[PDB]
């Protein structure tokens, strides 16, 4: 398939920590989704590529009832190393870090894998994680740190029946699972409930280390967020703790043109050694 | 002893003090650490390995030792940081009907790798002959059952021995131990250690609407103001302790010696008496 | 080494608390044993494994193992509780360290008798015998806990019910030989290199375990004592 | 230390019924009391291993029931001409040697294994006191590196006693008589298995016997084959 790309609007600003804040402006520095970026448009109308997990991705789902369910996060998807097969079965969620490689193909009955090896975690989460012209958007921010595989989630019942695209509006995500299992994850594999016996399309972004200024409501929730490296206006709104910049000129951070080439010129080569004459003779020594 | 469980247990509050009153154990030796300090050390996962041996074989379960069972059914290297908890089970595992259910694998080729389970049933082949399955003069059953009887004495009775192997790999620890708590004191400057957050202050009742996932809470400029109760949901308020500047009013050491003491930041109820701004 | 109050006090009606401090090498890895001995008569077991009590010991006694020290509690003491209290624990260095004694004074069926004492010539000595009457000697262990006149008690040697490995103290090692026989209930202990510092009673202590008290660190105790002979070499 | 009758000659073959008392227990765990017929000259031969199910041999010696606290081996009606010594094995506790008994003279009258696998020794003629002499029992039949073998010696007048026990691959337990001065070293895994004297203390003068099977934890092993011994004859 020729995967298309869409313009990712302001969406995917999760809570970095659990701290109550009311009517303040906190400038956080962590892995977030850059605003006005490019996100692939993989349509699930068959598709199951391998996605690189560098430092965190932004997964979305506009499924109807049970189209997009499950996650096949892993490093090599082999029997040597471990993997992750968090799926969404009937009103339950099974979370295991066992090293189940594969059976024939990531499709689904537990037809995703067929093997038996040693496991490390069997945290079966009982509470599941998942109107004619009323679809449902489900976004998931996957972020991995040295000792926690944090997963964010949020369910928003979108109303507009426009062509499939990211809607307009700020929507944070609430943490639900904090699995402390430590395992290197570098590959992302997706799967859908086939059930053979334009449907949906998932969006997968990429997180980048950037600075974001968060505005907290009086209740304790975030109303909106503004990036710091997106335009000459965002830097002014980040260098000053205020989203309403007055009329005037403000001095932002300094710029520095980094060099490109590097030359190392030394004095001319002269005053050779007589080693050429030493190693060339007839009678050398005794 | 030839097929022992390997239950990988984690994500629990392992209170080792409760094990001292569950069953009348007869052995509670721990090689790694002390049980008093064991309740304050986190671990990743504990490997529970249980088996049944005689009374004279309990001494063979040691971090490095030879014997008919120490190197043929279960071996422990010189790094076991768990315990050798065991107890006699001659109350329900001994009846007069023929105890041909257990075994100890009398026959073997060499010492097995420590912490290994070999579930095999092939006929023992003592070399110099291809034994495709026969029982005479060259190849016999490598398994032999015990002779546990109720009308016997201690030393040859079924003793259930269970070891708890500990390990700390490159993974965050799950099981730590039991944690206690104290009674809550309101409207009094005291110390608090709510989930690592240490400090002092007056724990009062607030009317803040915290989020269902938020636990801690700060202020405009880097100061904790209110946190969530680790117990049932309760919204409290953490205000600092009683502090203020002391100023002494003196009319001069030329007419009298009477002075006045002024405490700043107090409503005369937290230290004639007068209350000013 | 075990730290214990030499001579405490107390008043009737209320309760007292006898403590025994020890390092993590003996108490931290094993269980403390409390023994009660009336002045004049043979000692007897009071509290074993710090959790259970014998059938003869009533509910008037209790013990705890909070931390690396043991604590005794006697709710509602009386004149009958005026006896000596000794603390005992098996150290991980193959030894049995005993206490000193607590003078808790307040001013308001198988016989295990042994013999074989008597004054002898210094340097040498004789054998120490013991006997019983139908107590399943094969399924029980025996201890040698001697007591000097007026002084405390200390452990000498140990024999297991199986009759294999045996352990001695730090001072009686080498010059002592303990063994049993296939005959009726008996116990023979040979003494050598007499240094005249052996004026004690040499109680033929009866135990309940089978193996040596080194593998069984939660069941080891001591059953009813026995009337011992008074051996006084006196050089 | 066991209890066995010094001699037994009255009523030959009618009420002999020798046994071995001195147990005072239930024979520990597995009740396996063996009986060895120590005959002067050649090596002894196994007679019975359990209380019943006698092996392939003479059928007039059976019914070895454990009466009370001793195994009463019924020997009546066997024959009326025998000159040997019967020894019983018991006390199967963990790491307990000297399982044999004293010399029991069961001569009913008084006056009146070879080619199975192999039988070889070292022939220690005129052994110098000390040094290091090696004795081997190379067996071209049964494997000399997989089965559980042992070493038992006997001296003129005194009975047998366990001297050495060696398991499959990872046990080199020694008896209490040597207490450490004896070091067992296995030879090549496909040639033979020899022993080592290691500076004897004048008590190793007794003749040796390299048995292919254990004594107290004796297993069927198809057949019990022994080997003739050699005289040490120390000159200390």
């Amino acid at each position: 398939l020729p995967p298309a790309y869409t313009n990712s609007f302001t969406r995917g600003v999760y809570y970095p920590d659990k701290v109550f804040r009311s009517s303040v402006l906190h400038s956080t520095q962590d892995l977030f989704l850059p605003f006005f970026s490019n996100v692939t448009w993989f349509h699930v109308i068959f598709d199951n590529p391998v996605l690189p997990f560098n430092d965190g991705v932004y997964f979305a789902s506009i499924e109807k009832s049970n189209i997009i369910r499950g996650w096949i996060f892993g490093t090599t998807l082999d029997s040597k190393t471990q993997s992750l097969l968090i799926v969404n079965n009937a009103t339950n969620v099974v979370i295991k870090v066992c090293e189940f490689q594969f059976c024939n193909d990531p499709f689904l009955e537990f037809r995703v894998y067929s093997s038996a090896n040693n496991c490390t975690f069997e945290y079966v989460s009982q509470p599941f994680l998942m109107q004619g012209n009323f679809k449902n958007l489900r976004e998931f921010v996957f972020k991995n740190i040295d000792g926690y595989f944090k997963i964010y989630s949020k369910h928003t019942p979108i109303i507009v029946r426009e062509p499939e695209d990211l809607p307009q509006g700020f929507s944070a995500l609430e943490p639900l699972v904090d699995l402390p299992i430590g395992i290197n994850i570098t590959r992302f594999q997706t799967l859908l409930a086939l059930h053979r016996s334009g449907a949906a399309a998932y969006y997968v972004g990429y997180l980048q280390p950037r600075t974001f200024l968060l505005k907290y409501n009086e209740n304790g929730t975030i109303t909106d967020a503004v990036d710091c490296a997106l335009d000459p206006l965002s830097e002014t709104k980040c260098t000053l703790k205020s989203f309403t910049v007055e009329k005037g000129i403000y001095q932002t951070s300094n710029f520095r043109v980094q060099p490109t080439e590097s030359i190392v010129r030394f004095p001319n080569i002269t005053n050779l050694c007589p080693f050429d004459e030493v190693f060339n003779a007839t009678r050398f020594a005794s | 002893v030839y097929a022992w469980n390997r239950k990988r247990i984690s994500n629990c509050v392992a209170d080792y003090s409760v094990l001292y009153n569950l069953a009348p154990f007869f052995t509670f030796k721990c090689y790694g650490v002390s049980p008093t300090k064991l309740n304050d050390l986190c671990f990743t996962n504990v490997y529970a390995d249980s088996f049944v041996i005689r009374g004279d074989e309990v001494r063979q379960i040691a971090p490095g030792q030879t014997g008919n069972i120490a190197d043929y059914n279960y071996k422990l290297p010189d790094d076991f940081t768990g315990c050798v908890i065991a107890w006699n089970s001659n109350k329900l595992d001994s009846k007069v009907s023929g105890n041909y259910n257990y075994l100890y694998r009398l026959f073997r080729k060499s010492n097995l790798k420590p912490f290994e389970r070999d579930i095999s049933t092939e006929i023992y082949q003592a070399g110099n002959k291809p034994c495709n399955g026969v029982a005479g003069f060259n190849c016999y059953f490598p398994l032999r059952s015990y002779s546990f009887r109720p009308t016997y004495g201690v030393g040859h009775q079924p003793y259930r021995v269970v070891v708890l192997s500990f390990e700390l790999l490159h993974a965050p620890a799950t099981v730590c131990g039991p944690k206690k708590s104290t009674n809550l004191v309101k409207n009094k400057c005291v110390n608090f250690n709510f989930n690592g957050l240490k400090g002092t202050g007056v724990l009062t009742e607030s009317n803040k609407k915290f989020l269902p996932f938020q636990q801690f809470g700060r202020d405009i400029a880097d100061t904790t103001d209110a946190v969530r109760d680790p117990q049932t949901l309760e919204i409290l308020d953490i205000t600092p302790c009683s502090f203020g500047g002391v100023s002494v009013i003196t009319p001069g050491t030329n007419t009298s010696n009477q002075v006045a003491v002024l405490y700043q930041g107090v409503n005369c109820t937290e230290v004639n008496v007068f209350q000013t701004r | 080494v075990l730290t214990q109050p030499p001579s405490a006090s107390g008043t009737p009606g209320q309760r007292v608390t006898i403590s025994c401090s020890g390092s993590s090498s003996n108490i931290g890895s094993n269980t403390v044993n409390w023994y009660q001995q009336l002045p004049g008569t043979a000692p007897k077991l009071l509290i074993y494994s710090n959790n259970q009590r014998p059938s003869g010991v009533p509910d008037r006694f209790s013990g705890s193992k909070s931390g690396t020290s043991a604590s005794l509690a006697i709710s509602g003491l009386q004149s009958e509780d005026e006896a000596d209290y000794y603390c005992a624990a098996w150290d991980d260095s193959l030894n049995w360290v005993f206490g000193g004694g607590t003078k808790l004074t307040v001013l308001g069926e198988v016989q295990l008798v042994e013999s074989g004492g008597g004054v002898v010539q210094p340097g040498g000595s004789l054998r120490l015998s013991c006997a019983a009457s139908g107590f399943r000697f094969d399924d029980h262990a025996m201890h040698w806990v001697r007591q000097a006149p007026g002084k405390g008690l200390e452990w000498v040697s140990v024999i297991s019910g199986d009759g294999g490995s045996t352990y001695y103290a730090d001072s009686v090692k080498g010059r002592f030989s303990i063994s049993r026989d296939d005959s009726k209930n008996s116990l023979y202990l040979q003494m050598n290199s007499l240094r005249t510092e052996d004026t004690a009673l040499y109680y033929c202590a009866k135990d309940r375990s089978y193996g040596p008290p080194d593998v069984f660190n939660y069941e080891y105790g001591m059953d009813v004592w026995g009337q011992g002979t008074t051996v006084t070499v006196s050089s | 230390v066991l209890t066995q009758p010094p001699s037994a000659s009255g009523s030959p073959g009618q009420s002999v019924t020798i046994s071995c008392t001195g147990t005072s227990s239930d024979f520990g765990g597995y009740n396996s009391v063996s009986w060895y017929q120590q005959h002067p000259g050649k090596a002894p031969k196994l007679m019975i291993y359990e209380v019943s199910k006698r092996p392939s041999g003479v059928p007039d010696r059976f019914s070895g029931s454990k009466s009370g606290n001793t195994a009463s081996l019924t020997v009546s009606g066997l024959q009326a001409e025998d000159e040997a010594d019967y020894y019983c094995s018991s006390y199967a506790g963990s790491n307990n040697f000297d399982v044999f008994g004293t010399g029991t003279k069961v001569t009913v009258l008084g006056g009146g294994g070879g080619s199975e696998v192999q039988l070889v020794e070292s022939g220690g003629g005129l052994i110098q006191p000390g040094g290091s002499l090696r004795l081997s029992c190379a067996a071209s039949g049964f494997t000399v590196s997989s089965n559980y073998m042992s070493w038992v010696r006997q001296a003129p007048g005194k009975g047998l006693e366990w001297v050495s026990v060696i398991y499959s691959g990872g046990s080199t337990y020694y008896a209490d008589s040597v207490k450490g001065r004896f070091t067992i070293s296995r030879d090549n895994s496909e040639n033979t298995l020899y022993l080592q004297m290691n500076s004897l203390r004048a008590e190793d003068t007794a003749v040796y016997y390299c048995a292919r099977g254990e004594i107290q934890p004796y297993y069927y092993y198809g057949m019990d084959v022994w080997g003739q011994g050699t005289t040490v004859t120390v000159s200390s």
